[PDB]
């Protein structure tokens, strides 16, 4: 029984004793190939503390967890391929807006998403420079 | 005949339809949803994939795949293949899949089949990217050393090009290959003082050995000192 065992660890965990980063990423390691759905209250909890940031936000790309991928660029600021995954389809929704919002380096973010624009981001870069002309509405943006 | 409702097709119950494809579908129907596409507006083309997902699943014909391909169809045939791609081994319709995801970019949910997805031709795949220029390609920097063709592809590359795909690809795919790749540059007689920059940027899997070995192929290790004066000083 991983799944039981794992959670006796992960019980182990909820003190800061037991809870020894390696131990508990390869916990949610295993989780990323079977639940995914606690990862949100291990990022809560201790992953960004406790864990390889970049080994997981690997995993998390090659399994096609974009959402919690982007808490993981959110953790790893992963420049080109953040600005190009959230080019690619529907992300979380004001997370992204956010993570590009908070940073100056939106801007080279949306002259990417910009230079392969498609439809579908058509609209939403006018929408979120409604989330930083606000502070700067600069001519940089005409 | 029974392909004149093809026009109602617009309006009509794909329900009975597919109720009178359960029949009349026993390499029948395909010349009619043919003459269908031979009139293929939008409507008589969705339908058209869904009845192709109605007969590869009772009969994966290699001739429905071939007439299908036999038009642009290449969303369509995405499609098709992605309810086949699976359990399915042939090269060539799975070089077209990745085709048709290079029509539209669908490269991203490709080049991950493709390292799933090994059970084809790089050869015939890598010369069609030499030749197919994508100007934006990662699945060969990916799958190509995933099967190690890419010495003579990073020759190729210097030649045309290669300023930062071997450096995201030995920093975050493979740097273990990082030696091989050297001593073909080496063998091309590039720049060495860039190889030297690159060994300054944080290394992946990367030793002491590989790079000697690197350094004196080619007898000119006058580079890698201050590399070995910061791992000494660092106490390695």
């Amino acid at each position: 029984l991983i799944q039981q065992c794992t959670a006796f660890l992960l019980d182990a965990l909820k003190n800061n004793r037991p809870s020894e980063g390696p131990l508990q990423t390869r916990l949610l390691e295993m989780n990323l190939m079977h639940a995914p759905q606690v990862a949100d209250a291990i990022l809560g909890n201790q992953m960004f503390t406790h864990y390889d940031r970049a080994h997981i936000a690997q995993l998390c790309e090659k399994a096609g967890l974009l959402q919690r991928a982007l808490e993981h660029f959110t953790d790893l600021y992963d420049i080109k391929r953040a600005v190009v995954h959230t080019h690619l389809l529907n992300p979380e929704w004001l997370v992204n807006y956010f993570g590009s919002l908070s940073v100056e380096d939106s801007l080279e973010c949306l002259r990417a998403m910009l230079s392969a624009n498609i439809r579908q981001n058509l609209q939403i870069c006018v929408q979120v420079a409604s989330k930083y002309h606000e502070q700067l509405s600069t001519q940089s943006l005409i | 005949d029974i392909k004149r409702a093809v026009v109602h097709t617009h309006l009509l119950n794909p329900e009975w339809l597919v109720n009178y494809f359960g029949s009349l579908s026993v390499e029948d129907s395909l010349e009619c949803l043919r003459a269908m596409l031979s009139a293929n507006i939008r409507q008589n083309l969705q339908i058209c994939v869904q009845v192709a997902s109605k007969y590869h699943e009772q009969l994966s014909t290699q001739s429905l795949i071939e007439l299908f391909e036999s038009f642009k169809s290449f969303e369509g045939l995405f499609y098709f293949l992605g309810s086949i791609v699976n359990f399915s081994q042939d090269p060539d319709v799975h070089f077209k899949y990745i085709q048709a995801a290079c029509k539209t970019g669908q490269i991203k949910e490709v080049e991950r089949i493709c390292r799933e997805s090994n059970c084809y031709d790089p050869e015939r795949v890598k010369n069609f990217l030499k030749e197919a220029k994508l100007t934006d390609q990662l699945p060969l920097i990916i799958v190509c050393d995933r099967f190690d063709f890419v010495h003579d592809l990073v020759l190729y590359l210097y030649r045309n090009n290669l300023q930062k795909y071997i450096e995201i690809y030995v920093q975050k795919v493979n740097p273990s290959r990082l030696p091989v790749v050297i001593g073909g540059l080496l063998d091309v007689d590039c720049s060495e003082d860039v190889i030297k920059n690159l060994i300054l940027v944080v290394r992946g899997q990367f030793s002491t050995d590989e790079l000697v070995a690197e350094v004196e192929k080619r007898n000119r290790l006058k580079l890698l000192l201050p590399w070995l004066e910061a791992r000494i000083h660092e106490g390695c």
